[PDB]
């Protein structure tokens, strides 16, 4: 994927 | 780490960076804090071109917090470490 959508992943979960 | 609705107030060092990445803020919620954070490392393009997943934060001040010179947004737990010793929960 893209950081971006690594990042949201990672976001949403915290 | 505070819950969602907890506000904390970042230490100067960590909010440099959230400032850099557009925070007007100064007290965030940890939610708002992880925004800002991908804004920065999104901005200055510190993510692996290839493997997206990977940061490479070695030279940068964002490496001198996390105390790493790469960590994996699959593994983000100096990303939580740091937090730790940066936020004052309020």
């Amino acid at each position: 994927l893209t950081f971006x959508e690594y990042w949201a992943q990672x976001l949403s979960a915290a | 780490l505070p819950g969602e609705g907890t506000q904390v107030h970042p230490r100067a060092p960590l909010l440099q960076i959230l400032k850099v990445a557009g925070a007007q803020e100064e007290v965030f919620t940890v939610k708002e804090v992880m925004h800002y954070l991908g804004q920065y490392i999104m901005m200055k393009q510190l993510y692996d071109k290839q493997r997206q997943h990977i940061v490479h934060c070695h030279d940068d001040p964002l490496g001198e917090l996390l105390e790493v010179g790469s960590f994996s947004v699959k593994n983000p737990s100096p990303l939580y470490e740091m937090l730790k010793r940066n936020l004052v929960i309020l």
